RNA sequence: CCGCUUCACCAUGAGUGAAGGUGGGCUGCUUGCAUCAGCCUAAUGUCGAGAAGUGCUUUCUUCGGAAAGUAACCCUCGAAACAAAAGGAAUGCAACGGAAAUUAGGUGCGCUUGGC
DNA sequence: GCCAAGCGCACCTAATTTCCCAAATTA
DNA sequence: TAATTTGGGAAATT
């Protein structure tokens, strides 16, 4: 079961005494945690034989730590949330490899832990009616009040933002609260793109998923590289080799779509059959591989990987995927691949409803549309 | 003081050995180079056709095989070889670590949870000395290690930022931890005993006998020997550094610079009192264990007056520009060499490797990275000798003009002008300023990192304010020459970086 | 083939002709850039061994947690590259202060809310 | 896919800081 | 003569 963590700030609640006992509890919790992360090892290692079991760990942080953290905070909730900030960072077995030492935070980045009441939003929290205290410490100058039961004298405090934490934001204070929580219908679309090897998208959706070239294009690049210097039998072993490589990056591009279909739950996902994305003479895969590449097995391993995730493969046909607009369907006739081409593969624009964006994701969009 | 302190990075070829072992070494290798003895390299050319030594039989020769190793082994028992010694370096290398941590720890908890905070600058030393030094002298046995570990940790223990929570107890997690080492030099001390056999570059560390562990722990095995203590029954190690490539280097036949620096260590004239072992690179199973020595040199002081005062300025067209108070005589950083680095970290961009999450997966995240992690570490070094070739430049112009004060652009106007050459067409402003300020140092000019009051826009020459040469105005022209309202853009900047009155 | 260089020429270029070329890396003994000799290169790859940790499954409770197991993990350690450890190994130009740590911000990924 | 906001985890990059001692005593 | 050990005593952020 996961945990929620909401963080928003406390802009108002008067303020500048609120501000200054948060400063101190800050400090203040800071001392008992980095003191007893330091006192806990010391006595484990630099003084107990180097052994100790999480018995001892037990001992140590419910008496020492929880008794000092309650008798100075008076507040059982800071106490607790921070004997167990402290037990979640003396971890004995990570430590009994002298793999590394101690987490020992800046009194700023820590937390102030407690433990409610909220209308529509102002919070309220049970805290101690503090009275300052009339003798102030020369050498600890921060500390200026002194906190009492919230049994005894309970001074509930009120917040209005806009497990509970307060924490400065990374001058104003965040407040965190964390909180316990535990479809065949959506249709999505595969296309083979031009600037992208295969863009994939969701009908009636915004998101999207475009399957990088540069892996493949930088291994082209080399094992060209090798034949051109080859060419001055090695040359079949290259062959073989580059079909291995081949078979493992469509085994990777097929993961890769089916994560982002599962993601988005999208049940349904329909792309253009073999010879519709063969001959399309716009496709990336024949305007920078030359048509030679192994399609079969791609869309084998896509549909093979998408079944295995429970999804439905549909095998649609083209009907003008570049030109036709996503949004409303008034085909672009200007936009030829030839136009394309002269340009440097601008963006789409449809001048009938006037949507521009990535002519790929365009083609994912019109595939994706269920009367296809 | 009147001195500057520097290292010297050098390599170890091998742990040398008595006068004797290396005497029977050095007599095998002249016996199968008289042995051998159509073509030869320019030295057995004096003893055909000229062929580079890579390529010579008369080099080939000498090289030592296993069989002449083992016959040494026999004979000489005591006598110490690479496997040993790799073995002891690994060793300290993870004891070292595992003593800088636990040290800190002890030293926090005497100093604020036992003390109770009553501790100033000089309590300091008193407990560094008590805790951490008698923690190291109870392990290495060994004063040097013990007293390099005591300063290794003196340099990060910070008692007013640690007191106040201004920061974390310092912890080390690395594979390569250096062995620091401490031998006390001036008065009637020297430091470390360097050697010169033949002009090679030995020195030698105190260290006691070692006896390999009888019940070894089967979780950490690195942990293997057991030192004695070095005043009670010693077994130095002596160390051969290589001054092959540097004989050659041209600078080997100069008065100022590293060649001449290492020929002052060997010489004895400067004396070296903290040294610090680590690895370099993996070469087979085993690695390159560089020796860093560090020296203090004097300042050079070639004449430099404090009554002229230069400027450097991070200028839009050349990424530094250099001037003088009242001369009119200027430097500019050229942006070429910058422009082969920029089409360089371009190529090195895995920025799919960095991010798909499918490539790379399932050996931790030391793998996931390894192919972006060597680019960086190639790339780094290809900034830092630029950076060092720039402050190179400047200092050689600043000497050359006769200046002794150079005041610069503070670090924030730099990092966050927003009319760099580094912003508009591209960055450590921590390093190159570093850089700059401790090569001028070394000759006797002295940096003071100056604040701005409107410089780009300021009139070097009459003093008008102006707002109309704003960054997007000159953005709009596209960098134009500068002119003012009440009488190059670069040289302007640096101008008036170039202005005593500035604080 | 070029999201390689240069010679150009056309309309910033994943344009067209001509010539060339790892267009990626490893060793050459401190480093960088460029050569050079030899090499690896499916390397933005492929995989091995492991259990410290995040998680997970099973139990146990004195309900904080504890004990087992798995092995998904930006989980842990590791894996290509000169010649025949011990100066066998270059040419040119340029440089050479290193180490440790802290702090900050950011990159990268997952989720809880919302939109384009 | 990006943006905004925050959390959790690990890595990367930049900036800063500090050390690299000296004296006295004991084998 | 070289290696080893010792050195001293509070005070913040908006
Ligand atoms: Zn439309
Ligand atoms: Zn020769
Ligand atoms: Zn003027």
């Amino acid at each position: 079961t996961i945990t929620k963590t909401l963080k928003l700030r406390i802009v108002r609640p008067f303020w500048q005494e609120i501000s200054e006992i948060f400063r101190q509890l800050q400090k203040q919790a800071a001392e008992i945690y980095n003191q007893s992360l330091i006192e806990l090892y010391y006595e484990i290692f630099i003084k107990g034989k180097g052994i100790a079991n999480a018995s001892s760990v037990e001992h140590y942080l419910s008496d020492v730590c929880y008794t000092r953290a309650a008798e100075l905070f008076k507040n059982a909730a800071i106490a607790s949330g921070l004997r167990s900030k402290i037990k979640s960072n003396f971890r004995l077995k990570e430590l009994k490899n002298m793999k590394s030492g101690l987490p020992t935070t800046k009194s700023d980045n820590f937390p102030i832990p407690l433990v409610f009441e909220i209308s529509n939003f102002i919070i309220k929290i049970p805290f101690g009616r503090w009275q300052v205290k009339k003798e102030i410490d020369k050498y600890r100058p921060w500390e200026k009040f002194d906190f009492e039961q919230v049994q005894k004298s309970p001074k509930p405090i009120s917040l209005l933002l806009s497990y509970i934490e307060v924490k400065r934001g990374s001058s104003a204070w965040m407040l965190n609260l964390s909180i316990d929580v535990p479809d065949p219908s959506i249709i999505g679309g595969i296309a083979v793109g031009v600037k992208s090897p295969l863009v994939c998208a969701i009908n009636n959706a915004f998101s999207r998923y475009s399957i990088s070239d540069n892996d493949l294009f930088h291994f082209n690049k080399k094992m060209f590289a090798r034949r051109r210097i080859l060419l001055k039998k090695p040359i079949t072993i290259l062959t073989e080799k580059s079909e291995r490589f081949r078979k493992k990056l469509i085994e990777r591009w097929a993961c890769e779509i089916a994560d982002f279909f599962i993601k988005n739950k999208v049940g349904t996902v329909q792309m253009e059959n073999l010879e519709s994305m063969k001959r399309k003479e716009d496709s990336y895969f024949n305007i920078r591989l030359r048509g030679f590449w192994p399609y079969a097995e791609m869309q084998n391993k896509i549909e093979f990987k998408l079944k295995q995730y429970g999804i439905e493969i549909r095998k649609v046909a083209p009907n003008n995927t570049s030109k036709t607009c996503s949004k409303c369907g008034h085909l672009n006739n200007y936009f030829n691949f030839e136009y394309r081409k002269k340009n440097k593969f601008p963006h789409f624009k449809c001048e009938k409803c006037n949507f521009k964006e990535n002519a790929d994701y365009n083609a994912a969009l019109n595939i994706s549309n269920p009367k296809l | 003081k009147n001195t500057i302190t520097k290292t010297l990075k050098l390599r170890i070829v091998r742990p040398y050995n008595s006068a004797e072992v290396e005497k029977i070494v050095a007599d095998e290798k002249n016996n199968r180079e008289k042995i051998a003895l159509k073509e030869a390299c320019s030295k057995h050319l004096k003893v055909t056709t000229q062929v580079e030594r890579n390529a010579c039989l008369f080099c080939k020769a000498r090289k030592l095989d296993d069989k002449f190793y083992q016959k040494l082994r026999g004979q000489f028992p005591d006598a110490v070889f690479w496997q040993e010694i790799s073995e002891i370096f690994r060793q300290l290398q993870k004891q070292a670590a595992e003593i800088y941590n636990q040290s800190l720890i002890e030293l926090y908890y005497e100093i604020f949870i036992k003390g109770k905070g009553i501790a100033n600058a000089s309590s300091v030393e008193h407990y560094l000395s008590d805790v951490c030094y008698t923690r190291a002298a109870e392990l290495f046995k060994n004063a040097a290690i013990a007293s390099g570990l005591r300063s290794k940790i003196k340099s990060n223990f910070r008692l007013k930022e640690l007191k106040n929570m201004k920061s974390g107890l310092p912890t080390t997690k690395s594979d390569n931890f250096p062995i620091p080492l401490v031998k006390q030099k001036g008065g009637q001390y020297t430091g470390f005993e360097i050697s010169n056999h033949n002009s090679d570059f030995i020195i030698k560390i105190p260290f006691g006998r070692w006896q390999v562990k009888k019940e070894i722990d089967k979780y950490r095995p690195w942990e293997k020997f057991d030192f004695e203590q070095v005043q009670k029954s010693p077994k130095p190690i002596s160390l051969l550094l290589s001054t092959q490539r540097r004989k050659r280097n041209k600078g080997w036949s100069k008065d100022e610079g590293t060649e001449a620096e290492i020929k002052k260590v060997m010489n004895g004239d400067y004396q070296t009192s903290y040294i610090e072992v680590k690895r370099g690179s993996k070469i087979g199973e085993k690695s390159a264990w560089m020796l860093n020595l560090s020296i203090d040199v004097p300042k050079i002081d070639k004449g430099v007056d404090p009554s002229i005062i230069g400027g450097i300025a991070v200028g839009v067209k050349s990424p530094l520009v250099c001037a003088i108070n009242n001369a009119f005589s200027r430097y500019s950083i050229s942006d070429n060499d910058l422009f082969h680095f920029n089409k360089k970290m371009f190529a090195r961009r895995r920025i799919l490797l960095k991010k798909n999450r499918h490539k790379r997966a399932g050996h931790g995240a030391k793998n996931k990275l390894k192919p972006i992690t060597i680019l960086t570490e190639k790339s780094e070094r290809f900034r830092k000798k630029l950076i060092e070739r720039w402050a190179c430049e400047i200092a050689d112009f600043f000497i050359k003009n006769k200046v002794g004060t150079v005041q610069m652009e503070n670090l924030e106007s730099m990092k966050r002008k927003e009319d760099s050459y580094f912003n508009i067409r591209l960055w450590p402003y921590a390093e190159m300023q570093n850089k700059i300020e401790f090569k001028l140092k070394q000759y006797g000019i002295e940096i003071r990192k100056v604040a701005p009051n409107n410089t780009s826009k300021t009139c070097s020459k009459c003093g008008h304010l102006n707002n109309y040469f704003n960054f997007e105005y000159r953005k709009k022209n596209k960098f134009p020459h500068f002119k003012c309202e009440k009488c190059n853009a670069d040289y302007n900047a640096a101008l008036n970086i170039s202005n005593p009155k500035l604080k």
